[PDB]
């Protein structure tokens, strides 16, 4: 039917990076700037959530068949921005994500575009098409967490605050290989899941099982807490 | 599942089949199956915004429809530059057939062809797709009498739960509705049945049943066959933009019955209510497929036709 985009963490220690001799730590490095090069740039274009977000899914996906020895971060990054764009109904001319580039980077890290930066993108394109597979539509945590927190019965500002930081922590998963690792309905659920435990919340208290601690079986099925921990700890990594 | 890699050197190409949006539609064969297929050109080279959000949407369109009478996209393969699409190869479409004047379709094949076109369309209003470019040369026949319902570069997403607005400018003239010639921009999965309804009056005719040039003419052969719209008919009509502005010549009564007097009274019924001026009123694709002309109509117990091997 459709291809498989996710890989156990032993296939995410032998990425073609890797393969190459890039240590695992530059590698997440990479993946995090260029992640927030592509929300940096989105953001100041007007883009929104879903649009900066499938770029970034494209980002890491390409970066699942090719070497970041091989190919530039940012120009990937801007790449996979401006096919977003089209995917999304959100299109940007290709001349305003350089222009963006051009203002975000530093003389070096802009280096990586060349003499002809638009031509450097349009030429990728075709490449990230084939490595994508051509499988375009790709959905992600925030439509789940917003559908999820709908169903919930209780203290609006509690609820509320418990969206607003989920949200929050959906935003930094992008940073990691997370999209490659779980479904999007389970880190919109290991979000809320991650919220509830700093904000001190029950979040069984306002479903329709006020005693049944598996909350989010609801919502998606046969989901074990060590896979929530496991996702959470990885976010948490983050302001480590 | 992993697509766009094979290379288009992998068929030999026979001939031009079609004028496409963006590329040119080609007749093949698969040098290692032996498979005939068509392939739809996409050109990327000396495009301002490369790939076509056009054709992305085409793409993005066709990966979410399996249905037996819907055309199913087989891979994406690239020059050894442009991608091409690749289809099964269909051996005829209704519009060269109608024009070859080889071919009388019967009660039986107009039945059969329609069931196959409404359960396809069905199946897409269904997923919350409108087509948008219903027309004879968009459906694909088989020499088995297997009907596809072709061409999805127009299609569109459509919001089933609350209305948004949609480009008006959308169907073949000859093909197109009255509220979009009326200027309506938050229409409905009503316009493809429009043009369904206008390719079951064209099967019992042979000629396309409204042919104008332009958008006020069109209305006015719209409205001597099926009637004036009016709020007697069509209260929201109204509220259509160019109501006032485009009006037909005379208050005109509908005549379709009369004029299609010569077609099964089943069929007519259902052409009656596929081509009702008021949207809201027209029958969907399931209601058509719930007719006294569709109803009963068992596939497998039906002939093929006889369809040339020209
Ligand atoms: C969906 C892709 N696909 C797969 N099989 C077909 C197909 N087979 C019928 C046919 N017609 C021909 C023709 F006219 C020729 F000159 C020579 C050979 C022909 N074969 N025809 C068309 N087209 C018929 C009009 C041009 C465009 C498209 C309309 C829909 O995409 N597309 C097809
Ligand atoms: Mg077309």
């Amino acid at each position: 039917t459709k291809p498989c985009w996710y890989w156990d963490k032993k296939d995410l220690a032998h990425t073609p990076s890797q393969l190459e001799g890039l240590d695992p730590a530059t590698e997440a490095r990479y993946r995090r700037e260029g992640a927030r090069f592509i929300f940096d740039v989105g953001t100041r274009l007007g883009l929104h959530y879903d649009t900066l977000a499938t770029g970034i899914i494209y980002f890491h996906r390409f970066y699942m068949f090719h070497s970041f020895k091989q190919f530039p971060r940012y120009v990937t990054g801007a790449c996979c921005l401006f096919l977003a764009g089209k995917v999304e109904e959100t299109p940007k001319k290709c001349k305003d994500i350089i222009k963006t580039a051009r203002s975000l980077l530093n003389d070096v890290q802009f280096g990586q575009f060349g003499d002809d930066p638009k031509e450097e993108v349009m030429v990728l394109e075709r490449i990230l098409l084939q490595t994508i597979k051509f499988d375009l539509q790709v959905e992600h945590p925030y439509q789940f967490l917003l559908k999820y927190a709908k169903q919930l019965k209780g203290d609006k500002n509690k609820i509320q605050k418990l969206v607003q930081m989920a949200w929050t922590f959906v935003n930094d998963s992008l940073c990691t290989t997370l999209s490659l690792q779980w479904e999007p309905e389970i880190i919109a659920v290991a979000v809320m899941y991650l919220a509830g435990r700093l904000c001190k919340f029950e979040i069984q208290e306002w479903t329709s099982k006020p005693m049944y601690r598996r909350w989010w079986e609801q919502f998606v099925q046969d989901v074990p807490v060590d896979v929530l921990e496991d996702i959470c700890h990885q976010i948490l990594d983050l302001y480590s | 599942s992993d697509w766009g890699k094979r290379c288009v050197d992998k068929f030999d190409i026979i001939g031009i089949i079609g004028e496409g949006t963006y590329g040119q539609v080609y007749k093949a064969k698969d040098k290692d199956t032996g498979e005939l297929v068509a392939l739809k050109k996409v050109r990327l080279d000396n495009e301002k915004e490369g790939f076509p959000i056009t054709a992305i949407r085409e793409i993005k369109i066709l990966r979410q429809l399996i249905h037996r009478s819907v055309v199913n996209m087989k891979e994406i393969v690239t020059d050894k530059g442009a991608f091409y699409l690749v289809f099964e190869y269909m051996d005829h479409d209704l519009m060269g057939l109608l024009e070859s004047g080889l071919v009388h379709f019967s009660e039986d094949h107009i039945k059969s062809f329609m069931k196959q076109l409404m359960e396809g369309l069905e199946y897409c209003h269904k997923k919350n797709f409108l087509h948008r470019d219903i027309k004879c040369s968009n459906i694909l026949l088989n020499n088995s009498g297997q009907i596809k319902l072709a061409d999805f570069g127009l299609a569109r997403l459509y919001n089933s739960e609350e209305s948004r607005p949609y480009t008006n400018k959308v169907i073949t003239l000859w093909y197109r509705p009255p509220e979009l010639l009326l200027g309506e921009e938050r229409y409905t999965p009503a316009i493809d049945v429009w043009s369904c309804g206008c390719i079951l009056g064209e099967l019992f005719t042979k000629k396309p049943i409204f042919q104008a040039n332009l958008e006020l003419a069109q209305l006015e052969l719209i409205s001597r066959l099926c009637g004036s719209p009016c709020p007697a008919v069509w209260p929201d009509v109204i509220k259509l933009p160019y109501f006032n502005t485009m009006k037909p010549k005379k208050q005109y009564r509908r005549r379709l019955r009369e004029e299609f007097s010569f077609i099964p009274s089943a069929a007519l019924d259902l052409l009656d209510h596929m081509l009702t001026l008021d949207p809201s009123k027209r029958c969907t694709a399931e209601q058509t497929l719930q007719s006294d002309f569709l109803k009963d109509v068992e596939l497998s117990k039906m002939a093929p036709p006889d369809l040339p091997h020209w």
